[PDB]
């Protein structure tokens, strides 16, 4: 799930 | 203490930004990006394994969303006031197949929200408490989540009493609406694969996203 | 003295007791029989007009039933209880084609149950809660049936306090069971729309009539 | 719905 992690990240 | 309503109130307040099916999916989309930048404001929700924050989000967004577009059109006759500024009439959900879900909307949520004056304290709490949704399936620590969710309504509990001590069947009357949530959630969602299934309406790539196995 | 929890604890006990897709079935169909007088001996329920009555059964069974099954499998290890004295193995459940939803009750709901060791009281007010339904499509008297569902709640609450002093949070947790009981409720309709349809289990008349329009 | 009426009823 590409999106949601990133933008998790900050 | 561990889990301040004032904080989840706070994480509130910091994301308040043709064919009305597009719009809502085109709504969701652009709202999904400001429930992750929400959900990192939940006291507690950053420090979960990176894992299981996908795994709250992804088992919750769908819930998280309505709840907000719902509490969002209290102020509207019979509408849902999407977060890009656009209004979904009733009308226009009935002319394009989806009146039955729409007026569940209106019927279950938005309306009893406006019935009981529902504040954003009582709503960030009640979307604290889907996302943290101890029965999703993989979490790496349920417990864990479970308790988290035992603070949220701890908290949100003591904040009614306090703030409406005239009103003591209050607290249950907000945890009541999570079955309709739930259920309206899953409904919006089975009608969302099918709109995808049939390539019917445009979808954007993080709604996409959360639509993928 | 309005809604007695003594009331609605007599009403579960006094209904207590080779496909498994099949048994399950089976005992639908007979508990069904056992729900409506069950119903009858709730508080005020037998006093809503005719068509209320019928619409609260219709929108509530399935989810009612499934509360039923699940807390009367609390003493089993990885399984169901149904009302004729037949259990249902999980295996059995997978080698079925039902694996996943079956697994879904006993995690979410068995499972639940067993570790709060919810107790028949705390079940019948649920159940309670679940039969007065105030979102019900059709109700001649939404409010008098989300009045009645106060009581039931207030009642449940009262009792949790005075008889699990030391768990302030019970009465909650008991009612946040409700969201995944709506959700299994509705799969497991599904399921059986599906059994249905392609006609390879025997449907007995009250299921079917549940199962009709 | 004939079977639940007809239980309801009596
Ligand atoms: C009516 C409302 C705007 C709440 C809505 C309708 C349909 C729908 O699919 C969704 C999602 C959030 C699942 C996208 C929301
Ligand atoms: C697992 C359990 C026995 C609770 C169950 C499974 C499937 C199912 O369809 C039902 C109904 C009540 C809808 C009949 C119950």
């Amino acid at each position: 799930h590409k999106i949601l992690h990133r933008l998790l990240q900050d | 203490e561990d889990m301040p309503v004032e904080r989840i109130l706070e994480a509130e307040l910091a994301v308040e930004p043709n064919d009305p099916v597009t719009n809502i999916c085109q709504a969701a989309d652009k709202q999904l990006f400001t429930l992750v930048e929400w959900a990192k404001r939940i006291p507690h929700f950053s420090e979960l394994p990176l894992d299981d924050q996908v795994i709250l989000l992804r088992a919750g967004w769908n819930e998280l969303l309505i709840a907000s577009f719902s509490h969002r059109s209290i102020a509207v006759k019979d509408g849902i006031l999407l977060a890009t500024g656009l209004h979904v009439h009733r009308n226009s959900a009935h002319s394009a197949g989806v009146g039955a879900i729409f007026d569940r909307v209106l019927t279950e949520l938005v309306s009893k929200m406006r019935d009981m004056q529902m504040d954003k304290t009582e709503l960030g709490c009640l979307r604290a408490i889907v996302l943290f949704n101890p029965d999703s399936k993989g979490l790496s620590n349920p417990a864990e989540v479970e308790a988290l969710r035992e603070k949220v309504y701890a908290s949100l509990e003591a904040y009614c009493k306090h703030k409406y001590p005239e009103q003591p069947g209050r607290f249950a009357k907000l945890l009541l609406r999570l079955p309709a949530l739930r259920s309206i959630g899953l409904k919006c969602l089975e009608h969302l694969f099918f709109f995808k299934l049939i390539g019917d309406t445009p979808i954007d790539t993080f709604l996409m996203e959360m639509l993928e196995a």
